[PDB]
RNA sequence: GUAAAUUUAACUGUUAGUCCAAAGAGGAACAGCUCUUUGGACACUAGGAAAAAACCUUGUAGAGAGAGUAAAAAAUUUAACA
């Protein structure tokens, strides 16, 4: 590349800004990328010891989607120390409580359990709407791709593909339906 | 008129992964031949710099440059300062492009220049084994013998 | 028409086999950042103007905090150290290139 | 002289000068700066990728912490290119 | 090796993944055509005697 | 002449890159202006 | 209601009645057959 | 197919034993229970089953910033009846 030997070091080491969004997303598969960035894992000159981990900034974490009936079977348990301090809480109502705990949690479970944890979800921004500060906007790079596709309701097909479909069956003339 | 076995379009009629079609063989064929006759040119005429090769030596592979060090962790029969040539080459690239042996090239085509310059002993190794209650206690010391090798020049020849 | 990656990041490879079939030849130029693709760069009557020096001193506590938020780490990494690791630091480390 | 970079041997002061310079006397319109590549900017440690362009065809790339260091940055290699003392260059032969 | 590459050799190892995905698709579609047609350009194995 | 103590790295080369040396925005593709991910503009 | 884990039919009014996930014996005629699997 | 065996000479040390599989006995067709037999393993290495004696993979010793493998990750969601 013909740099110079300084600023080669800061190209090569520089932290990146990646943007995310929720909005009927699994947690999960958010926090499995957000963490893989966090940690650096993506850079082939990731080292546990190089500081490599990059900005993480999630968006619409209020409009995640959890598959099956997890809003009411997950639990998340939690204990104040004093004789009587354990409460657990329904994923709904954590959600309900704040908007983005559950994801704050996932990723924080997936990280590495190391004293590095606490930095990289220091660096790691979450926001549970479409607002994001002007700062954080001016600083991101590469929305990421989102892992779920979002299946499309009914009223959101278009009339061309509707009649594409063939229908499938007759039926009778005289059922009241 | 739908042909039998006509699936209408639904999320899993089809394989999610997107429909590839590779090029045919003849036209390939030519392109092919267009490609490497360009990298010979490209070899003939010089525009290339700052060759690299990964090389098989020592039961290791190396990527190594001009003007290179190594040190292999055995002993190679050689006087100090003796010019070899290095021969099981993996790759060899520049910028730009790069050529690759299946698995490895052909004598013709590339040549590693090395040096060895240094014979030497790597510092004093410690083996110690121990097991507790038993009184099992041992304790080696070794020195595993060395080779400096510099690796001078690279080159590669016109033979594609 | 086929590509086997995309070609618009790195460089255009193009994949061969030579006529013996013994030995593959890639050819990767680099691809150049286009100048669309690019973004231009960003741009006291009767007194002096007197330097505006001030340097507030912020007590060890607020003092950390504001230095983890500037740099997005933990409080730990700006804590000092003792005379035992403050020694045992090597001050001549080794450097290759 | 092995291993050391042009820069690293001879001292230069304004790189943009001498660059635009040599660009004059081998006759090509004046470089333009441009920001290629960034990242941060509002944070205490960005990364500014500016590219040196001539005639809407970049001549050469270089980062930084500040978009001024990458601009210069961006000039020393142009200089290094037009020079031939490149990191990838044709080694010595002896 | 390969991660040398892949941290020095941007490109040598973008071409890798070339021939690599290359190879897949290869493989794929003789999966596929489970027929006799021709194996594929880089399919081919060089043979020691 | 050098010490016989423990070397790092069996091997020391000068010139590591020929093709540049990786740094994140490598393999990354550029954009219509150089725009950032949901700029109003 | 009474916890079984076999529910029975004892009228014929009887009328199973898969609610909140469990199966219910309702009878509006004979209360007293009221039952919740368990 | 293999390379050990028997004898002669000279002695020490071990002779308070555990789990697993199998055939039994006692006991409750209890026990990390007790008693025999056959065979492993442990009382020696390394990998796996979370940690790990006894389960599974594996043995003969060093250096290597190479490579191929062994064992090796639990699956399941149920009640209409003329
Ligand atoms: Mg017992
Ligand atoms: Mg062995
Ligand atoms: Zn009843």
């Amino acid at each position: 590349s013909s740099f110079s030997r300084a600023p080669q070091q800061w190209a090569t080491f520089a932290r990146i800004w990646y943007l995310l969004d929720g909005k009927m997303q699994p947690p999960g598969k958010l926090a499995a990328m957000a963490s893989i960035r966090l940690q650096g894992l993506h850079k082939p000159v990731y080292h546990a010891l190089s500081d490599c981990g990059d900005h993480v900034v999630i968006m619409n974490t209020r409009h995640i989607a959890f598959s099956g009936n997890k809003w009411e079977q997950k639990v998340y348990s939690s204990h104040t120390g004093y004789p009587g301090g354990f409460r657990q809480v329904t994923a709904a109502q954590l959600h309900l409580r704040d908007p983005v705990a559950i994801v704050k949690l996932a990723i924080y479970g997936m990280l590495p359990k190391n004293l590095h944890r606490r930095t990289m979800m220091e660096r790691l921004h979450l926001f549970p709407d479409e607002y994001i500060p002007e700062d954080i906007l001016k600083n991101l790079v590469e929305e990421l791709p989102q892992p779920r596709k979002i299946p499309k309701r009914l009223d959101e097909y278009t009339q061309e593909e509707i009649d594409a479909f063939p229908r499938l069956w007759t039926p009778p003339e005289d059922y009241r339906l | 008129s739908y042909l039998p076995g006509y699936v209408p379009k639904t999320s899993l009629s089809s394989p999610p992964w997107p429909e590839v079609v590779l090029p045919d063989p003849v036209e390939e064929t030519r392109h092919h031949a267009e490609v490497v006759k360009k990298v010979n040119e490209m070899i003939v005429t010089g525009q290339y710099g700052r060759l690299f090769a990964v090389v098989h030596f020592a039961s290791r592979q190396w990527k190594v440059t001009s003007e290179d060090l190594i040190l292999i962790g055995n002993e190679l029969d050689l006087a100090c300062g003796e010019r070899i040539r290095l021969e099981k080459v993996l790759l060899v690239g520049a910028d730009n492009f790069t050529l690759l042996g299946k698995p490895l090239l052909g004598k013709d085509l590339v040549r590693v220049e090395a040096t060895v310059i240094e014979k030497t002993e790597s510092w004093p190794r410690i083996i110690m084994r121990f097991r507790k209650r038993k009184n099992f206690k041992k304790k080696r010391i070794v020195t595993t013998p060395q080779t400096v090798l510099r690796i001078n020049s690279i080159e590669i020849a016109p033979c594609l | 028409t086929y590509s086997p990656l995309p070609d618009d990041y790195n460089c255009n490879v193009e994949l061969a086999l030579t006529s013996d079939g013994r030995t593959i030849v890639c050819y990767h130029p680099s691809v150049d950042i286009p100048y669309e693709h690019t973004k231009p760069i960003p741009r006291d009557q009767v007194l002096k103007t007197r330097l505006e020096e001030k340097v507030e001193h912020l007590e060890e506590g607020p003092m950390i905090e504001q230095l983890s938020k500037m740099f997005f780490t933990t409080k730990h990494r700006w804590y000092p150290h003792g005379r035992y690791h403050r020694c045992r630091k090597n001050l001549n480390p080794p450097k290759d290139r | 002289m092995t291993g050391k970079e042009l820069f690293e041997m001879w001292k230069i002061i304004n790189p943009m000068g001498l660059l635009v310079e040599e660009l004059k006397k081998r006759n090509v319109s004046a470089p333009e700066s441009r920001l290629t590549r960034q990242s941060g900017g509002t944070t205490a440690l960005p990364l500014y990728f500016v590219g040196l362009y001539c005639d809407k065809k970049l001549i050469a790339e270089g980062p930084g912490e500040t978009v001024l260091v990458a601009e210069e940055e961006a000039a020393r290699v142009a200089l290094r290119k037009l020079y031939g003392f490149t990191e990838n260059r044709r080694p010595w032969n002896y | 090796v390969l991660a040398d590459l892949a941290i020095y050799e941007p490109k040598t190892f973008k071409s890798l993944a070339a021939l690599a995905s290359r190879r897949r698709h290869e493989g794929f579609a003789a999966a596929l055509g489970d027929g006799k047609e021709p194996e594929g350009i880089f399919s081919r194995v060089v043979q020691y005697h | 002449g050098l010490d016989v103590i423990r070397i790092r790295k069996p091997f020391h080369t000068d010139n590591p890159s020929i093709q540049g040396q990786w740094h994140p925005f490598t393999n990354k593709p550029t954009t219509f202006r150089g725009l950032r991910p949901r700029e109003v503009q | 209601f009474k916890n079984k884990t076999v529910l029975k039919k004892r009228c014929k009014d009887c009328y199973l009645v898969k609610r909140r996930g469990r199966w219910y014996v309702y009878c509006k005629t004979h209360p007293r057959h009221k039952q919740r699997q368990m």
